[PDB]
RNA sequence: UCUCCAGGCAUACGCGUAUAACAACUCGGAUAACCAUUGUUAGUUAAUCAGAAUAGGCAAUAAUCACACUAUAAAUCA
RNA sequence: AACUAAUCCUAGCCCUAGCCCUACAAAUAUAAUUAUACUAUUAUAUAAAUCAAAACAUUUAUAAAAGUAUUGGAGA
């Protein structure tokens, strides 16, 4: 909130987070995993990572049929601004 | 969320979300004697008495009808064997009394021979 | 322990590593090349032979320049070599007398000049000495440019020696404007003086301003690692076709 | 076993966001009845789940920022979320 | 008070390799036709390798061998040792 | 700190290396991990010791002090449960060996060969006889808390095996934060003001 | 329960867990009992108690139970 | 053969040699470490003296030629 003049408080509805809850229903994760489980082998997601599984196909079947142009690069996925969204990857703008 | 930065507000910003909550809340016996609807919490000093009551309302769908909280200062009288004051973490106790006519109960968690002495038993001789 | 290189070749180290090798070579070798100052208060000995006291045979003889204090607002002016000389005096030019200690200050003076380059009359402080140099040098503009930094003792000088080195690369049109023959004559007029852009950019920049242009020179606004894909993709993909 | 964090990466984003809070729910019994036990000057019977909670929820955060980072490094280039 | 306890059992070999080959070349300028002279075989610190002094002019020659290469601490330490040591040879 | 064939941090470890303790340190010779040939399970023989000349299967290695464990030799008799009302019971306690103690053997023929590392075609590392070249297989060791991961049954709060198994993320230009909006229909239209970063 | 003594309670300031319960009897109280000591655990709850927009226009006449009444040390943003 | 005590070797250091150097979150110069506006923001003249000249005053160091000559209360 923010205190106005006259030493009054005026909380800010804004500014009070709000909790969002996930729907734990039909959901079927949970703290612990099985013994029988094998144990996953750490593979980080990364830029290329991502890109590849994502954004090589798209272009790759474009640049072969030739439908490949600067002003395309939206479409395979470039965010040209950060503005507009709620959660802005840079700066970062928004909470965990 | 603690020990997180959270984004500053303008005139005609979005409302504040937090997708993922960083605060750990734990339920205690009273150590004072309180009614039975109220219920003490140890909760991070971070969190505002607004938070707790969105947190069980949202979170835990607990029904709040007042809420009422204290800090608790941290004893700093004890010291290493380096004679180092050594500071307890400070915590807030939050005194939640129940909406709805509920009430609340604590559970009851955690419910040779002697005439021969000196001589060994073994010797038969 | 102890270290390698001395003080004076730690400055050197930096100057060939860093940003400071970034720099551009121009500039370097302006940085690097030491011109003397002409000599103004101290002439060279007449002889070049003494007769050595201590052995009581003719050596060789050394010349000894006089210290000069110029102050920072030479910098901010255009003074001819002229500068503050501090030390001991004695009264009627006899070792003999009482010495006191005496500050000599050249008669300073701020006069206006104009700059035909520039097309504006600057009001500064200057000597007489300086004026003189004006005319030897056949204007204030050719003062300015001709004279070599050292010589010049200005860093007002040496900014206007920028613009100006700077007007005269460019042939900009702000030169005597709605005047474009008038424009013309000058830059003829000065035509010696005409150098690469990139050279006079650089011209009595200062060590502080031309990290910082360096700096900024090379500062570049992070590339989005999307684009830097797209970009290898295509060429690989475009390789292939081949 | 605690959850990996491969077997979480496996699991979609809405997923993941559904499992923190249950990681969270079961972390704070635990801690809860922690507390108690404290008071009541006896040992947490299991401790090990906690141990075991924590490290899902670390792996989960992890897996998390990883998908958030790449994507900034992409549209942005920029290697840190906060400017510097 | 003394030892209550004996000191482990120390066997030294003088027919080791350094103590073997030690002096070797010693004769080095007048065995080697004095292209080499046997001062040049000293290993030490620069400023004293084949010469000596005192140690007022050990020091003074250490300060011009490696002033440029000197802390600033140790320089002025050794000035300040300097001035002491200068008095004290130079006036008593 | 003085490791001992207590575990670290154990009661029995913190008598052993008190806060106040500064005793001469014991100097142990670092052995490499490529170096370290011994491992938990390793059928060895003891080149000296109580049990010299006795082959063993390892059960503890304590690397830090060069220590290895082997079950049934070595074994001093003490007395465990010393109390006033009873004198205690006798029972027989491993004492730790050192490396050098100890060699491995190579199963064809039972003997002290000294081995040498290398890889295998799998490209796990084994260990290789100097002599009478040989490839000594890892052993096999029961898992030290017991659990057999085939027999251990799910509890409350454990996943079943297939749920952990299945795998539900997909590929996509969005971030968790956005994808979350998209399964619940966030919506937000409000725009934050002009932040200077600095 | 009896005998006798007569600065007590709140706030400020300062102090910072010395608070309370349990368990100890070694150390601290210049001796014991008992703790102010040692170990462990608990504690002080506030919409009422306390702390944390701008530009113009315009002002003669103290208080003293403020009326009378005087006085001199000259004493009220809206 | 007793008390009080004593016993020990590594805790580490020193000098040369070698070598220049380029080793979490959150909060912070506001009142440092106070998550957002206040209030603009800023070092340094010969180094001197002490000291030596038995005080004190000009003065007083900080490869060979060679401690030769000059200089100097011709004295340290």
């Amino acid at each position: 909130g923010i205190y106005t003049s006259d030493r009054k408080f005026v909380q800010i509805k804004e500014m009070v987070p709000e909790f969002v809850v996930p729907d734990l229903t039909g959901f079927k994760l949970k703290p612990y995993v099985n013994y029988r489980a094998p144990a996953g082998i750490d593979t980080p997601l990364t830029a290329k990572a991502l890109f590849q599984e994502t954004v090589a196909p798209a272009i790759e079947k474009d640049f072969k049929e030739g439908t490949f142009d600067a002003n395309n690069l939206e479409k395979y996925g470039f965010e040209p601004t950060q503005e507009g969204k709620l959660f802005q990857l840079y700066p970062k703008n928004f909470p965990r | 969320a603690r020990n997180v930065l959270y984004p500053l507000y303008q005139l005609g910003g979005p409302q504040l979300r937090v997708f993922r909550t960083n605060f750990f809340i734990q339920l205690v016996r009273p150590g004072t004697a309180q009614p039975e609807d109220t219920v003490q919490f140890r909760i991070p000093m971070e969190m505002t008495r607004v938070d707790l009551r969105n947190y069980l309302e949202q979170i835990y769908n607990v029904p709040v009808a007042a809420v009422r909280t204290r800090v608790q200062h941290g004893s700093n009288r004890r010291r290493d064997h380096k004679n180092v004051r050594i500071k307890k973490p400070d915590y807030k106790v939050a005194y939640v009394q129940l909406a709805h006519g509920q009430t609340f109960t604590f559970p009851d968690l955690f419910p040779s021979d002697l005439r021969c002495p000196g001589i060994p038993s073994w010797f038969g001789l | 322990p102890l270290h390698r290189y001395p003080v004076h070749l730690w400055q050197k180290l930096r100057l060939r590593q860093g940003i400071c090798a970034r720099l551009p070579a121009h500039f370097l070798r302006s940085l690097e090349e030491e011109r003397t100052p002409t000599p103004v208060h101290y002439k060279p000995h007449g002889t070049k032979f003494k007769i050595n006291p201590k052995n009581g045979q003719r050596e060789r003889v050394e010349d000894v320049p006089i210290p000069v204090h110029y102050p920072p607002e030479s910098q901010q002016g255009l003074w001819g070599g002229e500068g503050l000389i501090l030390g001991y005096r004695y009264a009627n030019n006899d070792k003999l007398s009482k010495r006191v200690k005496k500050v000599w200050k050249p008669q300073l003076f701020t006069r206006e000049l104009y700059s035909e380059i520039l097309d504006k009359k600057f009001t500064v402080t200057v000597t007489m000495r300086t004026l003189d140099l004006i005319d030897e040098a056949y204007g204030f503009d050719f003062y300015i440019l001709k004279t070599p930094k050292e010589d010049l003792g200005s860093k007002f000088g040496m900014d206007l020696k920028r613009g100006m080195l700077l007007r005269l690369a460019r042939q900009d049109p702000h030169l005597h404007p709605e005047n474009p023959e008038r424009r013309a004559a000058i830059y003829d007029k000065y035509r010696s003086f005409v150098i690469p852009e990139a050279e006079a950019e650089w011209v009595g920049l200062t060590l502080e301003e031309a990290l910082e242009k360096q700096r900024l020179l090379e500062e570049k606004d992070p590339v989005p690692l999307f684009k830097v894909y797209v970009e290898e993709l295509v060429q690989r993909l475009q390789e292939q076709v081949l | 076993a605690s959850w990996t964090c491969q077997q979480l990466r496996n699991k979609s984003n809405e997923d993941l966001h559904k499992l923190w809070y249950v990681l969270l729910k079961e972390r704070n019994m635990l801690l809860t009845l922690e507390q108690e036990a404290k008071r009541q000057r006896l040992p947490m019977p299991s401790p090990e789940r906690l141990e075991k909670v924590v490290d899902s929820m670390d792996n989960v955060d992890k897996v998390v920022q990883e998908r958030e980072d790449a994507l900034r490094l992409l549209q942005t280039g920029q290697e840190k979320p906060r400017p510097g | 008070f003394v030892r209550l306890t004996l000191p482990p059992p120390k066997v030294v070999d003088r027919w080791n390799e350094k103590r073997a080959l030690f002096g070797v070349y010693d004769n080095i300028g007048i065995l080697g036709n004095f292209e080499k002279h046997p001062k040049e075989l000293i290993k030490g610190p620069v400023w004293l390798r084949g010469w000596r002094g005192n140690e007022l002019q050990r020091c003074v020659r250490k300060k011009k061998f490696v002033g440029n290469r000197m802390f600033i601490e140790d320089l002025h330490n050794l000035n300040k040792r300097i001035s002491y040591l200068y008095k004290h040879f130079n006036r008593h | 700190y003085r490791y001992g064939m207590s575990r670290p941090g154990s009661i029995a470890d913190k008598r052993k290396n008190p806060p106040w303790s500064r005793r001469r340190p014991v100097v142990v010779e670092p052995i490499s991990d490529e170096d370290w040939h011994l491992f938990c399970g390793d059928m060895v023989e003891i080149l000296e010791g109580k049990d010299a000349g006795k082959q063993g299967k390892v059960v503890q290695v304590v690397r830090q002090r060069n220590w290895v464990v082997l079950e049934g030799l070595n074994t001093h008799y003490r007395y465990i449960g010393r109390t006033k009302d009873h004198r205690g019971t006798m029972i027989a306690s491993e004492a730790p060996l050192l490396h050098h103690q100890v060699k491995l053997v190579d199963p064809v023929d039972r003997k002290p060969t000294e081995i040498q590392w290398r890889f295998t075609e799998a490209g796990e590392r084994v260990r290789v006889s100097t002599r009478s070249g040989r490839i000594i297989p890892k052993p096999e060791f029961p898992r030290a808390d017991g659990i057999v991961p085939e027999t251990w049954t799910d509890g409350p709060k454990d996943t079943s095996v297939e749920d952990a198994l299945e795998r539900t993320y997909v590929p996509r230009l969005k971030t968790l934060e956005e994808d979350v909006m998209e399964a619940m229909g966030i919506q937000e239209t409000r725009r934050f003001k002009k932040v200077y970063w600095y």
